[PDB]
């Protein structure tokens, strides 16, 4: 069961592979490939949802 | 746009206008969202600024050592004893201290690589012809049966893992699983050890992970030899919370969160500037 | 505690003032004059300890 | 002072002139001019000339 | 067996490689997660929060908390300068030391804007004009207000609303730059100046206080992991 | 045919005995895409007030004469509106186009080699000594390569049969050129685009490019003939677009 | 045909006839398309011959060394230090820089080879058992913690990336990305450092990519033992952009340009020949 | 595990091999290309481009500007010699020193035809024509113009068109000739005789000068990757 | 995902075979088959375009 | 990574083996070949031809 993903390459043969070997999961590669991010727990922790063009007051 | 990729400054023009965008308040403790197209004029550029960089398995994911574990092949005190020991804990240097310290609960898998260095020991003479030493790392849970000598029967590694290495090879790499006993790593907990408020302060009532023998399996030398052995934390598949002011002052203890005072910052010696 | 800071070299009038390592302590800087010049004075300078204060090795050329 | 090269480089078809063969001190920024064997001819494209640099190294000596 | 040919590069320990490697536990059960409020996935979440910087560092006062109050005052004439520093955000005195400094330092180039969010901390019957302005490194310091209103700029009017934002924005010629600092890639000077003046109705105290907070855009990007020289250490803690 | 005619600005220029254009690379000047450019300001784009026909000072062709060379944009720093958005703007992004002209009869001879050398970093006279920034190029006056080496203590070499930067002279012939024979030819135009690895960049403390004009067979005639023929180079910008408003410069 | 194949030469007559493909202008800056078949008869020949060995991937790609890093077990001076650095520029050697100054702007991807060769140092006595020694590279990144010493603790190596090498392996090879700030590698930049035109001229201003410090893990040997570290860049994935010419005369400083004068090429005694 | 077997040539560094290696920076981001001008794709798109030729070397006239600057001068008699160097693109010393002899110095072999465009820079009222000749090397040097017109020749005529292409052929019994000169593979001499004179009007000087360029044609080719004579050096640079 | 291309042979069994191991792209092997080639731009960097039969001027 | 085993032979050079070895001069562009008369593929085709055998050794 092999698992092709993209590479890292830069933005203007672009594959490689992932075979698992141990049948634990502590025994996986490192996840380098997550970017997921969602910062408005820390900019905007507000109840009241403020208009970046209102006033906030 | 792709995964990580920053967001590019659109267009604008000349605005008067009863939006503001520039005025807020910091009394709502609301960080402001100014792109930089709503104080000026700005054009279209496109930006492929990716932040791979940043995440924290591109952040931790990268092997910094812990300890330096010095035994040797003739006992001479017990702080150079034929075996040794080490009570886990990443508290002991100050550079991963620091990377592990700004988040307050981690949860993250590890993988340890030994760099094990032997050397001769001074002496009157060393002509000798020696044969590859070889070193046993055994891992201790917490409760299990310490070796308090060499040439002792509780090396027999009989459930504990160990991990054998004849001189000259690759370093030895193992993987070890989230081994807490709560739902994640607590760098901080601020509290007591005892119901009563009393005991030890702080987070070395949580850091309860075992210990980590070291030894040379091979009986005798003819003029002995120090060897040191260096161990080579590296967290991944890493999940992060809470994340903690950096700390400023340096460290004093491996236990506790002791520090002297100092500024906040380095000291100019006016507030202004001049030159035309 | 970290370097001292010489004062400003200011500027040569016609002239050129190479300063590529800063103006802390020990830093040496240097000069030179325009196309058709002459130069009166040491052609780079140096910054030592005098008493208590740091304090440039030589004084300015003009040119001339 | 005290800083000096070492000897120049043997080239096999260049030889010191005198007085620079005798000596054996060269400080930094020195001179050094070559006469060749009694078999060989002076390529005139180039400068049988090689100086001392500032970390006690000979230039970069091409055949002359 | 299968013919194999090591190429250069074994039996090496690279400190930034990635590897499967044995586990010295098989088959252990992991404790499981919980719904922790408040997760960071990626270190640029925590740069895009503000900050108060201690840009009032003169002299001495790093030792109280006088290092971050900026203080502004009644005047006599217009247009003198409230602070002024370097823009530096991983160097400078004022800026590599606040919480987009520490993350800042641990990397080797940075990208993107920055925001510069101000706050009168004065009294609500006072009333002040302020000019807050980046200059580009070409021309040197601005002296005056009337060789700082040429570059970028942002005309800030105390009223109800009592904060402001100047955004300073991104430009350079290259498309990173350097954290600390090399003079290829020097980015600008942040001043601020008396617009009109401090007006006061009587009974009010003279020195009044303005924090100055730090952040960074949408478009902020950091690269080459570095060693912070912030901790330093001699030998091992005990 | 043989002649052409460039219209840049308020400004033209006639030939009559002009053998072609050679645009660079390839490549003719444009504009800043919005996928190639990372200054996030909006830029001032003058049109007619910069684009247009500089002429510089006519240097004199001697029987004996070596070479010049001139380096731009500083070269053109006292010309115009140009000289004047240089100073109140941090970047500066722009192509040109260099016209060299040069008549003298049909019983003159001579062959100049009129060549524009990206960043022709230039070699000391004198080794471990950093040289003056006006002894590489002064604002409008051209520079000359001397006939012999140098022995200056703070200028650069200017053995012309070395070209300045250390390489063969003849071996400049890859840079976008042309040739000025006076038995056929009258004079050489060059348009290049910007080359740079940066978008835009500083005007003061960047030299883009070099223009090197050289004598390859020098000037002979009769006695009895004329015997000042002068060199006027005649450069336009093209496309050009500043960055980053801030007070005048340059320190 | 095939792509990187050269073109072959067609038939041709003899003919007369107004079309004359030898008579051009070198005026116009242009270089000559003249095919053999034009100016004589040639026969239908077919050219295999490819171009394989003149693309920038197959001519920069192979190794040359760029430093030869000394350092020893015991330190006898600065030169000789227990560690060593080496502030990383391609100018030090003169086989590589000359292929690199052939190009105003590369791009090119590196992968780094260390051939770290020990010798043992002159004594009275040489008779020892030493256990194979090891060796650490880090690189420090421009503005990083440089370490002042050995046995100091910025070699943890907590974030920059390190190497370990135990003597008798195969040779370590780390792959390097484009680490410029820019958009290509300017190997020449005819400029200067600060805005007023000074400071120091040319590329040393825009060489801004760290420091690589090598040092012994074995803490001591009997006799010591001084080891040279050679590294060997080979670039890949390579670009290229206005090509230079070639420099003529051999270089005199790795920061500078600066060149002594010569002439163009060898000289002969006479401009025609002499034999029937 | 998995049953290998060494193969000869482990652990061994191939100077010239290529193999995949561990990144030192993952995931890491470079910069994002821009359109340069003037992309070199391969190193004979520089070989096909001309440069001017010293042919006057004699004698120390290589230290002034009079080493590309072939003379001609109205003559007595005619068919005499203007120049001559055998053809030899990367060892004699007319060439091998040029645009097309530093590139070709890189290498140990080349294949196809080259050109030598020539280039009158007289006087424009001046008249002269030449004959210039390429002779395979079996019979040795030609001696006369009589002995030179049995080859290869071009006829040049001087007029409006100021230049004129001897494109050298390649006549060989060998694919591919050395660069570094072997009696094997010895390609051949060119020279170049007064075809009539030069005939001038009254008012002019005599001496004048014939630029010579050199190039390679579309089918030329180069082989076998070795290090250049000509960048010596004894110690590191510092 | 597996990648199958053709070797360097002469001109008068005949394939290889690439898999991509890490995750980047700066550690892949080098591209020695780009064959690719425009001399135009250093041959012929004229503005009007000169045919090689008809005369130059 | 990879958990491999070298079994026995491994490192040695057999003197009559066959293995893929890395090219030193990669991407190299061998010279095209022509129909030369006389080709031998075999080793047997030399010998099925006639040869005049000395019987007549006797003596010196
Ligand atoms: C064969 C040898 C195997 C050795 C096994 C050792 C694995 C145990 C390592 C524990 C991993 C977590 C380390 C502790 C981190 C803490 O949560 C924080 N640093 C708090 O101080
Ligand atoms: C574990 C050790 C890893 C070592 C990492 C070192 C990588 C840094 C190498 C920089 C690559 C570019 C080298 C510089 C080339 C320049 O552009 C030109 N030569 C200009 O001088
Ligand atoms: C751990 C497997 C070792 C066997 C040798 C490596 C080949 C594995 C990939 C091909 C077979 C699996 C195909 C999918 O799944
Ligand atoms: C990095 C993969 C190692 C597994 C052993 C090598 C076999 C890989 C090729 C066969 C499986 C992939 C098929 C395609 O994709």
């Amino acid at each position: 069961g092999a698992q092709v993903s993209t590479q890292k390459t830069g933005a203007h043969i672009i594959h490689y592979t992932n075979i698992n070997y141990y049948k634990d999961s502590a025994s996986n590669s490192l996840n380098r490939q997550d970017f997921t991010q969602d910062p408005s727990k820390f900019t905007e922790p507000v109840k009241d949802v403020m208009i970046k063009t209102l006033p906030a007051l | 746009r792709a995964v990580g990729r920053v967001a590019d400054t659109v267009a604008s023009g000349p605005v008067n206008t009863e939006q503001i965008p520039a005025l807020t308040a910091v009394e709502t403790g609301h960080t402001s969202q100014v792109v930089p197209s709503d104080t000026m004029q700005t054009r279209h550029v496109i930006n492929y600024h990716t932040r791979s960089e940043s995440s924290i398995e591109n952040f931790m994911g990268r092997a910094a050592c812990v300890y330096i574990a010095q035994y040797a092949t003739e006992k001479v005190n017990d702080e150079l004893d034929r075996y040794t020991n080490w009570e886990i804990t990443t508290r002991q240097v100050a550079q991963l201290r620091r990377k592990l310290e700004m988040f307050t609960y981690m949860r993250f898998d590890l993988e340890i690589t030994f760099v094990i260095t032997s050397s001769q020991r001074t002496s009157t003479t060393y002509a000798s012809d020696s044969p590859p030493l070889t070193h046993q790392v055994m891992y201790v849970p917490p409760g299990g049966p310490i070796p308090k000598s060499y040439e002792d029967f509780a090396w027999q590694t009989s459930t504990n893992p160990s991990v054998f290495w004849t001189e000259g090879n690759a370093p030895p790499r193992m993987s070890i699983p989230f081994m807490s006993v709560g739902n994640a790593y607590c760098n901080f907990y601020d509290g007591w050890s005892h119901f009563s408020q009393s005991g030890v302060y702080g987070y070395t009532t949580l850091n309860n992970m075992g210990h980590l023998y070291f030894r040379h399996v091979n009986k005798s030398t003819a003029y002995p030899v120090n060897s040191v052995a260096r161990v080579y934390f590296k967290p991944k598949h890493v999940k992060a919370w809470v994340p903690r002011a950096p700390r400023l002052c340096p460290y004093l203890k491996a236990r506790n969160v002791n520090f002297n005072v100092q500024g906040v910052t380095e000291s100019r010696n006016k507030i202004t500037l001049d030159r035309s | 505690c970290k370097k001292k800071s010489c004062p400003n070299p200011g500027e040569i009038r016609n002239g050129q003032i190479d300063v590529p390592g800063g103006i802390l302590f020990g830093a040496t800087i240097s000069f030179s004059c325009n196309t058709g010049y002459k130069l009166f004075g040491s052609t780079s300078s140096f910054c030592l300890i005098s008493g208590s204060s740091v304090q440039w090795s030589d004084p300015l050329p003009e040119c001339r | 002072c005290n800083r000096s090269c070492e000897v120049p480089t043997r080239l096999n078809s260049a030889s010191l002139k005198q007085p620079y063969i005798t000596q054996n001190y060269f400080p930094v920024g020195t001179v050094v001019e070559y006469e060749c064997r009694p078999g060989y001819r002076r390529e005139p494209s180039l400068s049988p000339k090689l100086t001392c640099l500032q970390n006690l190294k000979w230039s970069t000596a091409v055949e002359f | 067996g299968l013919p194999t040919m090591n190429t250069p590069g074994s039996t090496q320990f690279l400190t930034s490689d990635d590897f499967q490697s044995p586990s010295a536990m098989p088959q252990f059960d992991v404790t499981p997660e919980i719904q922790i409020p408040g997760q960071v996935r990626n270190l640029m979440e925590i740069a895009e929060v503000d900050s108060v910087v201690p840009v009032n560092n003169t002299e001495g006062h790093v030792n109280s908390m006088e290092a971050y109050r900026i203080p502004v005052r009644p005047q006599t004439s217009s247009g003198e300068q409230v602070f002024g520093f370097q823009l530096q955000p991983g160097h400078d005195s004022v800026l590599k030391h606040t919480l987009l400094g520490e993350i800042l330092n641990y990397y080797a180039n940075w990208s993107g804007s920055m925001k510069l969010t101000f706050m009168y901390c004065g009294a609500a019957m006072a009333t002040g004009k302020f000019l807050i302005a980046y200059s580009p490194p070409g021309a040197g310091v601005p002296g005056s207000r009337r060789d700082a209103m040429l570059g970028t700029h942002v005309i800030w009017d105390v009223g109800l609303q009592s904060s402001c934002v100047l955004c300073v924005p991104w430009i350079s010629q290259t498309n990173y730059r350097y954290v600390t600092s090399d003079a290829y890639t020097d980015a600008g000077y942040i001043t601020c100046w008396y617009q009109t003046s401090i007006v006061t109705p009587p009974d009010i105290p003279t020195t009044s206080t303005i924090l100055c907070f730090v952040s960074a855009c949408n478009d902020f990007s950091v690269r080459l992991l570095r060693d912070t020289p912030f901790i330093t250490q001699q030998a091992l803690f005990q | 045919d043989r002649v052409r005619s460039i219209t840049l600005g308020n400004s033209t220029i006639t030939t009559q005995e002009c053998a072609n254009v050679v645009v660079g690379y390839g490549v003719w000047p444009t504009y800043l895409s919005d996928h190639e450019a990372t200054a996030v300001d909006q830029p001032t784009q003058p049109d007619v007030a910069t684009c247009r026909f500089y002429t510089l000072e006519s240097v004199k062709w001697e029987s004996s004469s070596a070479g010049w060379w001139w380096k731009f944009p500083e070269a053109l720093s006292d010309m115009g509106l140009f000289g004047q958005n240089m100073q109140y703007h941090y970047l500066g992004r722009t192509g040109y186009t260099i016209h060299v002209q040069c008549n003298a009869s049909k019983f003159h001879q001579g062959c100049l080699l009129v060549v524009c050398v990206p960043e022709a970093e230039m070699g000391a006279a004198t080794t471990d000594h950093a040289f003056n920034h006006t002894k590489l190029s002064n604002i409008g006056q051209a520079m000359e390569f001397s006939a012999k080496k140098s022995t200056d203590q703070t200028g650069p070499q200017t053995a012309v049969h070395n070209a300045g930067m250390g390489v063969a002279v003849g071996n400049l012939t890859i840079f976008p050129h042309q040739w000025i024979n006076l038995r056929t030819n009258n004079s050489a135009t060059i348009v290049m685009p910007y080359i740079n690895s940066v978008p835009m960049d500083n005007m003061y403390r960047h030299y883009n490019f070099t223009l090197m004009v050289i004598p390859f067979a020098k000037l002979e005639h009769s006695p009895q003939a004329s015997t000042y023929v002068p060199i006027t180079v005649t450069v336009a910008p093209m496309c050009a677009e500043y960055n980053g408003l801030r007070l005048a410069g340059h320190q």
